[PDB]
Order: C-alpha cells, then structure tokens, then sequence
C-alpha cells in the first residue's frame, strides 16, 4: 500500500531563483537500495534507525549523487520503501516514519545512526506520516514525501528536510536470528540550481 | 462639539484576553506566500485522525502468555488523567483544557508471530461498584470478542456515558464527572503456538484515537508540575 | 479567530496586520 | 467482522448511538488559542547611556512550563503576527522615580544594531543623552511615562517580518557554511525581530513581556509533550480543582 | 447620555509611526502649483532606471594589461554590504532598509582605444566552496564571453538564488541569507594593440543598475558609523 | 485626527445599575442546551397562578365551633405587611418591591367532615371608621354568603379601592396609601353536626392567590430584619 | 432584559456572552 | 501614503492639510 | 424641551426616562 | 467660516449657536 507524506510531490520550479534550472529526469535521479540494519533480539523498544535523507549516504547515490555535487541547491521528494526480512515465527513490529526537520541526533547531523527516543515520542511518533510494520501481517512500509521546508528549496549539504525514523515498537520475539531492515530511496521530482566550479 | 464621555470604572485596567487588538506601528508589510504542506486548522482533527500509543508499565503493549485465565490483562480508570494515557497525544492535548467529551477508539494490534493465536474479551465496565476482577465477572457488561487470527488488529469504542454534558480533563478524588468507567482487556484463551519453546508470549500494541463526537473546551493555564 | 469587536477594523486590513499573496 | 451487536459473536462489538455536538470544537482552533496575551518572558531595562543590547523576540526556545511553551512545540512550521504589552514593574520604593521616561524601539527581522548614546537633549545644565537608536524614526519608537501612570504599561501590533515564508520551529540543518555548534537548529531570522527598552529607571525596575499572536498558522503536527509525571499503575492522576470533594 | 468608555492600557503613550495623523491648527492654506519636472514617486525606479559606477581600489574601473591569464581581475562578495558597491547608488539606497531581493545588472564599458582589443569571461560563482582562483576553475559555472570589439560595452545579470525569500541588506559573519555568491570577471585573452608602446592597458568601467525583480523592505534607522 | 472629547464630570464613578454591560474576556463559549421543564419568565405569573396558605395564630385555617354568633372570625388589615399574610408567597414576593397594585383572591376551603355544615359572611370593610365588631355591623358592606354544603370551598376577591394609582408594599403608621381596608369572615350560623360529640368544630383553610390586575414595581434592597 | 444602550453590541453577540444550541 | 485609519478624515481634507491648484 | 445633542439617545427612550400610557 | 470637523455638529444647529429670522 502507498502512503503520502502530507501531499503528492509538485514538480513546480522554485519560487526563489531567477537563476537557470536543470530538472532531473528519473534516469539521472535513479533508484537506490541499501540495508539499514539488523533489528536484533536485545534492542528493547524505543530504539530506532535514523535515516536523515539523504546525506551520509549521499556519496553512494552515484549519479543523482553526481549532479547534486556540482550544484548549489535541490528540491525533491522521495519514494522510500523500508523492507524488514523475517519469517512467520518472528513477532514484533516497528513503525517507520518520515519526519519534517527531525532533530535530536546529538548533532551527528545528516549521518544516519541509532538512538533511543524519549518515549512521549515513540508513543506519539504516529502523529507523523508513518506506516506499521507488524511481523504477523506485512513485511513492507512504503512512503512518498514531497519537497518541504522553510525555503522553497534548500541546500542538501546543510539541511535534510526529510528523515526516516525506523522505530522499534514490540521487540523482536522469536527465532534466535536477527531481522535485517532495508531501504530503497529514489528521488522524485529533482531540480537543481547554480553549478559550482571545477574541483581544482 | 467635544463628545460627552464617562470613563467606565475599570478604564485603565489590562485584561489578557481582550477580544480586540492593539494599535499597528508597522503597516504595509506584504508577506511572502507559503505552499508548505499540512497546515492544520484545529487541534481536534489530528487528535481524531491520529492514533497515539498507550502506556502500561513503561511500554506501549500488553502481554499474553501461555498461562493466563481470568486475571484482567489491561485495566484503566476512564479519565483523561489516567495512567495508560499519560504517554499519548489525546491525553496531553487535553491538558490544554478543562472539559472533554465523547467516545475514544482503541486499537489493539496483536503482534505475536503468525505461528501464534489467542483471544480476548475487551470489555468496558461502568463506574459504579468496586471494579471486577475476573472475566466471568466482566462478561455481563459491554464487551466483544477478539480472536486474533480473524483480524490481527481490532478497534473498540469507549463510549460517553454521563449525566455530565461534559467531563473532567483534570480528574481527582472520585467525583460524579471525574470518571466515566473502566476499560479492561481480559484473556479469553491463552497463547497456542506451533512451538512453545520459540513463541511463549504475545505483544498487543494498544493505541488511542479521539472519538468522532470527542470535543474539548475552556483553555487553561498550567499549574505546578506533579 | 478571536478578533471580535466592531472597532477591530478601526484600522485598515492593510495597515493593521500582514498580507499574503 | 459481524459489527452491530448482541450475539456473543466474534468481531461483533455492540452499538454506539454517537453523540450530538455543542461547542463545535472551536476552542481547539489553533487561530483562537493563539490570539490572546501571554506572559512570555521578563527582562530588565538598559540605562539611557552605555553601549547596550537589543533583545530578541524568540518564543521558540521554550522549556519553561507555560502552555504557550508547548503548543509552539506542537508544530514544525509557524506563522502569525505579533502583539505586545510591556508593563514595567517596580523593584524598589515607587517614590524614587518622579519622571520615568522610557524609550522603547522595535527592530524588524534583520535590522542593523550597534548603539551608543548619540542624541543629546540639554537645558539648564545636567542634560540627557538618549540612545542612538532609541530615537524616533524608521523602526517604531514608543515612549511612555511611569509617574502615577495609572497602568505602567504600553503596547502595540507588529507584522511578520522574517524573510522566511514560514518559520521552522525545528531545523535539521545549520544556518551557516561553518557547521559550528550553536549553528544547529538555527537558520537566522526565524523569529519576530527585536526590542530595546531604555530609561532613567533600568534599576528600580523589571519589565513583563507579553505576546499575542494573531493569525496563527500551524503546519505539520508534532508530538505534544506530557507536562506531568507518569502516574502509578491502574490509577488516575489526582489533582486540585474547581470541583473536588470539599 | 455620556458614552461609556474604557481607557486602553497604553493610553498616554507616544509611538513614532502611528498610521494616523495629528490635529490641524492652520487650515485653509491653498498652495501654489508646481510644474517642476522629474518628480519621482518611488525610490526603486531611479535605482532600476539608473546606473551607478562601482568601486575597486578607489577607481570605478578595472584594468587589463598586455599580461594577465587566469588571475581573476574583478571579484566581489555578492552582498549589498560588499566592497565594490560601497560607492554606488543601489547599495546606499539599500542602507535605508533591512532586506533586498533580486538580480542586479552589471555594465562593463571597455574604454581602451580603438587600436585596442581584448576578451573576458565574466562569471558568477555560487556561495558554497571557498572561491575559485583561475579562469579554468570558474568556467564550469554561469558565465558568458565578452569580446571587446563586437560590443564595447556589455551587460551581465547577477541573479537571485536563494531559499531566502528575501536577502540581507546588512551582511556580516557569513550566514545563509548573508551572501548570494561571487561576481568575477577574468581576462580571457590579453591586450592586443596596434602599438604596445602607446596602448599597454585598458580600463573597463563597471556600473550597477537595480534588477527588474529587485525590491527592498523594512525601513531602518542608522546605527553607529563604521 | 484624534476625536475631540470632554470627560463628563462623573467619569470615574461606579453606579451599580448601569443599563449597559462590561467587557468580555472569555468569548466563544457555546453552552449545552436545556430541556428542563417549568422555566418561569416573570414572578407575577407564579404569584397569580398559585395559591399560598394564610397565617392566623400560627396555623393556616380558622375554626368554627358549635358556638359563635357575630364575633368576627377572621380579620386582617388589608396591607401587604399584614399579619395573616406573613407566611405566604405573594406577601413575601412583594418584599422585593415598593408598590403593589390590584385585587387578591381568597380561597376558603371548609374542611369539616361531611356530617357537618355551616355558613359565613365573608365581607370587605373600607378603610375609614374604626373597624366593625359584629356581623350586623359589617353586613351593610361588600360581602357574599357562603353556605358550606353548596361548595365546600369558595373564592372571594379583595378589590383595589384607592386614589392611589399604586399601593404600599411596606406599610406603617397609618397613611392614605398604607391600607386599602379590612377582610373579615364572620360566622353566619354555627356548626350543625350529625353528632356533636364527634364533630364539634370545623377548619376552613384560607389561601391567597394574586389578583389578575395585580402588579408590583420599584425593586428594593433589604433593610434591618424586624 | 436590562441591556439598553446602543453600544451594548459594541462587542459581538458571539464574543460578549454565551450561546445556546 | 501612510495615512490609514478611518478617523484619518475626522477633520476635513480642506482643514487638515494643504491644497494644490 | 432642552435635550439637544445627538448622543442624547445614546441610551434608549425606554431606559433613559419614564413612560406614559 | 473656520468650523471644520464632522463632530462640529455634535450639537444641533439650534442648540450650539444663535439663529436669525
Ligand atoms: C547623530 C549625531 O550626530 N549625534 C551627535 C550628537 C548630536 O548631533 C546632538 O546630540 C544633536 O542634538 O552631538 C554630538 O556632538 C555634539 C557635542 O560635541 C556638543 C558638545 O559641545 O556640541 C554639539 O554642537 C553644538 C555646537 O558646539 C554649538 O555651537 C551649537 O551649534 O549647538 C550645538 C548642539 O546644540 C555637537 O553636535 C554629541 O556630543 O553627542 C555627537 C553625536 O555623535
């Protein structure tokens, strides 16, 4: 099933640049697929994998990557699909969400990592565009977020608006092994500004 | 020609909630437009169209084991200032007010592995007596049956029952508009599993959405933390 | 939202507050 | 499964003849909850002379248990106009100030700042110097007297000045190329602008900030902080009220 | 019959920007009419329909010699409080405000004698990195080519690129709305001349008009000179 | 532009009955609806459509015995501040005012057993002379005859007779608008009974309804109890 | 009942008092 | 330019200011 | 007789004074 | 001649001044 982050993505071009605008064909902003982590039997609830998009992992988008390198700003959504792998003997659930200006991160900003939320948060995480991954029901959370932020577009090198939380609700109960989480980000409606110079 | 005026007794008093506004000193400011998604209008909307996760001994779920019977599994004084609400959205939103009103929807999501199955009697017990202590005691009241393995999740509506046109967002030593009853989940059967050495227990998340007839009133300021 | 007098428009809609596009 | 009641039946719950309406929810209207006066802050004045400091209207920090504290924490992005009341309280014997002329000036999101005495009023020796920007002009000045002044306060409305179409009450980014600490959830001009109170009091008094935010616009709901300790198991949270066993 | 009135708390306060006017004490003054030409209405008009002359080491021009290469010839932090603007109209007009907005047009007028010719790469470099230092470095960015001897004058538009709906008229220690980039003219070739003993160098004036989308806002008072 | 105003001499005075209301500080309160029966609008309605029970030596009835003649049985100064009214509704309602106006209806309900019978002359004696003391004295005035055993209850209207457009709710040392007369019931015959050893006396209740033309005016505050 | 001025509606019928259903 | 109230014309256009031909 | 303002009816004809039949 | 406000007629033409025949 497909769940939308506040609204379908707009291919509108930035209300704040008289500067020339390169739109990114899918074939440039292609698709990317990596493993988040291995949800283990010990990690008590309140845990989570922070995936602030896209940075840290931006070095690895090797094409989309490339154009955002030599360009000052970008506006883009995200088709993102988190995929836990587990059998029918495992129990537990997570809740993975897209969060607007998420922050806590102990300033390990724009670096994916792992944390334990304060609780009032995991309790109310669901107050954001999120989906449930319930080990006796499904094995996939699917979301699509639109460009968002104070500016009508930003610098992905300084700001990451979207950030996926992958929260542990009910601990992993079942067979001794771990359950590998995974995620496919692929940029939607990409658009660049100001080419920067040559790396010399 | 000067108008004839009498200076109403309060004249130079302040009052922090005047239905009227102050004098402008920086006119002609046109502001930049905002597309920015998800502008909410009223707080009851997110509270209705949004599930919060309950609070029991610190976790947002309750357990079923391969051993339970009539010992009530989940119990809560129906009051906003109840325990199992403490963590949630709805509850915390209401702190911003004096009176609440309406039904609340509970979402239990059984999350034990598919090799697993179990059943519960979720029941609502009206605020009179001295609280039931066994399934066979609650059964005579409003309840339904949940066979996890028909739906792995279920919704249950805690109704609004009171001479009280409105209820108390700030409960206390038991009054007539202080409580509306008790929510209780009981274990109808126990945990049957393909292999009890792997799956011995199950975790049912329990979430709370705001009721369609739910409403809040009389905004209030915060007292001493406690 | 909460502005309820008649004199609330003693000043103009233009002068008083801010204006969107 | 089965739904509408009475038969022991599995998925079958009982009936609910849901309620009527009254109050039409209206109190929970974000625009209404915000259009009133809040006692946000408390600050002291500056002497008419020296090389003083401007103050910043940033009601986005929080931490102080105040209702308006949270609420602004309830949303990711915010926009509303501003409205003030400044009251000036006395901290000594009220008979010390015979005049008590107070200069206030409001500075819009992104105004210049260095000020030193620069205006000189003279007459019969002695002669007063007011601040270089306390003066009246471009940014609104407000001068009021506190000498029997039946209400030692002044007040006014001020527009959304920022260069940001909206204000991120939260920012997963930095506002500077130099990714320093402090520059975290920052992004400059994510506030209402600033003010300068200055007077022959300064000592003899504190102030009383009060904001009213008309035209409130809140984007993206966020988790709403608890505000009270977690009560014990299967119990309520008893509190003192207008009700209660007497 | 007297009206009932309450004296709003600020009542006897002054406030220097009241949207309203004071009481007249000398009415019936009819004034003599004025033909007098060039009455301007708004300050942005003269700023748009008018070229100011830049500031580099004290003079309003930059030099090309019969020896240059990639050494950048003209460079400026795109900020109103930038150096090479200091002398100009636009820049000084903006001091009267807090926020600027839009593109600016640059006019380079090559003024070396007709026996002379040369070329430049005028380029605009976006506010990220740490500023380029050779033509072959800037070239990868927005720029055009100016062959003096096709047009003896050329215009170049420094665009508005920013998440910032508005920008800072009063810049400072580098912020995200403090700078919009860098203007740089480089020497594409050098000074070719009929006789290098007479014409060894050339002076390109550089003027600044306000951008069509250019605007200013939030009038401000003057701080301590500095 | 400021309006020109003169501060009427009383300006900062209070006055507790202002025909106008105070400034709101808690708007937008919608109240729950009330079915709840018997909402009265005006106090004269219950006073008219409602009988109160009089006061004589502590009891709300007067006695007839098998021995009476012309000795007046029931007597009262027609004034609201009269004795036999003290207990009643009408009388007590009027304390809330200064002037009364109109006729009052008296209801006598003979309650002696059915084996019993008797008759009375209820008469009204105009406020001049020095009050009658025998039936044959009152008879010359306004009165009717009540034969208990035709109606076991009877109504009698004490009229409004006075140059006084209004009368005194607060009577005192005899003035011209202080009293309107005297109500007197006399015993026309005596108690005839089947067996005088069982029924020797009879109790006629006496109630007071407000007159159709009855009205009250000029609300007043309470003086020292007395 | 007893509200009699003209300015009695200086404030709205909605803001001033309470409202039944 | 900057006159924005309603009472701004409390006084006449003739009395208040000056008048061109 | 001698009541001459405009604001003389600031209050109602009913509230202000007395009323004949 | 020199009376220029709007409130100049706050009082009547009859009450305010004098009246010719
Ligand atoms: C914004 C500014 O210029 N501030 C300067 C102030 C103001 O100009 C001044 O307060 C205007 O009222 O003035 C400062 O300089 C004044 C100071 O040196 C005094 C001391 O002698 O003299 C002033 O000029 C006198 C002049 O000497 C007389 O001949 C006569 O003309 O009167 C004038 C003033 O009434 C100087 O302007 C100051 O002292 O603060 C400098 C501030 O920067």
């Amino acid at each position: 099933g497909t769940t939308y982050c506040y609204s379908k993505p707009d291919g509108r071009p930035p209300s704040t640049v008289s500067d020339p605008v390169t739109r990114l064909g899918p074939t440039l902003s292609r698709h990317y697929t990596f493993k988040v982590g291995e949800w283990p039997h010990s990690q008590s609830h309140g845990h989570a994998w922070i995936c602030p998009l896209p940075s840290d992992k931006l070095k690895k988008m090797g094409s989309f990557h490339e154009v955002v390198k030599a360009h000052h700003l970008v506006k883009n959504g995200w088709d993102v699909v988190v995929q836990v792998n587990a059998s029918f003997a495992h129990s537990g659930a997570l809740c993975v969400a897209a969060v607007p200006e998420y922050e806590h991160t102990h300033e390990k900003a724009l670096k994916w990592s792992e944390l334990e939320e304060p609780a009032y948060t995991y309790q109310q995480l669901s107050v954001f565009p999120h989906q449930l991954l319930n080990l006796r029901t499904n094995s996939s959370v699917h979301l699509v977020m639109p460009y968002i932020g104070p500016g009508p577009t930003t610098n992905l090198t300084l700001h990451n608006p979207w950030t996926i939380v992958i929260l542990i609700l009910s601990e992993l109960t079942g067979p001794g092994q771990t359950v590998p989480v995974t995620m496919s980000v692929a940029p939607i409606d990409a658009m660049v500004n100001g080419p920067l110079p040559n790396p010399e | 020609a000067p108008i004839r005026v009498v200076s109403v007794p309060e004249s130079d008093s302040f009052m922090s909630s005047v239905p009227d506004n102050s004098t402008p000193l920086y006119p002609k400011v046109v502001v930049p437009p905002r597309q920015v998604p998800g502008r909410f209008t009223n707080f009851i909307d997110v509270a209705k169209q949004t599930y919060s996760f309950c609070s029991i001994s610190g976790k947002p779920y309750f357990e079923v084991t391969n051993t339970s019977g009539d010992e009530p599994l989940f119990q809560m004084d129906v009051s906003l200032s109840a325990a199992e609400l403490h963590g949630t959205y709805v509850a915390s939103l209401s702190s911003f007010f004096a009176q609440y009103r309406g039904s609340l929807n509970f979402y239990f999501i059984f999350t034990g592995a598919a090799a697993t199955k179990a059943k519960f009697l979720v029941a609502f017990v009206p605020p009179h007596s001295a609280a039931p202590k066994t399934r066979d005691e609650a059964m005579a009241c409003i309840h339904a049956v949940w066979d996890v393995g028909l739906n792995s999740a279920f919704s249950f509506n805690v109704p609004y029952s009171s001479p009280a046109d409105f209820m108390a967002v700030y409960s206390a030593e038991a009054t007539v508009v202080n409580v509306s009853g008790w929510l209780q989940v009981y274990a109808l059967t126990a945990l049957t599993s393909t292999d009890i050495a792997v799956n011995s227990k199950g975790r049912v998340l329990v979430a709370v959405s705001a009721g369609p007839d739910f409403s809040l009133r009389h905004p209030v300021d915060l007292p001493d933390k406690q | 939202g909460n502005s309820g007098s008649i004199v609330q428009n003693f000043y103009m809609q233009q002068y008083q507050n801010s204006i969107d596009a | 499964v089965t739904n509408v009641g009475e038969d022991g039946e599995p998925g079958e719950t009982e009936p609910r003849h849901a309620l009527s309406p009254v109050d039409m929810h209206v109190h929970t209207d974000v625009s209404f909850l915000l259009d009133r006066f809040f006692d946000v802050e408390t600050l002291e004045l500056s002497n008419l002379t020296g090389s003083p400091a401007t103050h910043v209207l940033d009601p986005f920090g929080s931490t102080a248990q105040l209702a308006w504290a949270r609420l602004l924490n309830t949303c990711t992005y915010f926009f509303s106009d501003l409205e003030l009341s400044i009251q000036f309280k006395f901290t000594t014997t009220p008979s010390s100030v015979g005049e008590g002329f107070v200069w206030v000036k409001w500075f819009p999101v992104g105004a210049p700042t260095k000020t030193t005495d620069a205006w000189q009023l003279e007459g019969g020796g002695n002669s007063v110097r007011i601040q270089q920007l306390a003066v009246a002009g471009m940014s609104p000045t407000v001068v009021f007297k506190i000498a029997g002044s039946r209400s030692q306060a002044c007040g006014f409305s001020v527009p959304y000045t920022s260069m940001w179409r909206v204000v991120p009450v939260f920012y997963n980014g930095w506002g500077a190329p130099t990714k320093e600490k402090a520059t975290y959830n920052w992004l400059p001009g994510a506030h209402f602008g600033s003010i300068l109170l200055t007077s022959d009091a300064h000592d003899k008094g504190g102030c009383y900030l009060r904001y009213r935010f008309p035209r409130a616009n809140m984007y993206c709901p966020r988790p709403i902080p608890p505000a009270f300790t977690r009560p014990a198991d299967k119990t309520r949270h008893k509190f003192p009220t207008n009700i209660n066993k007497q």
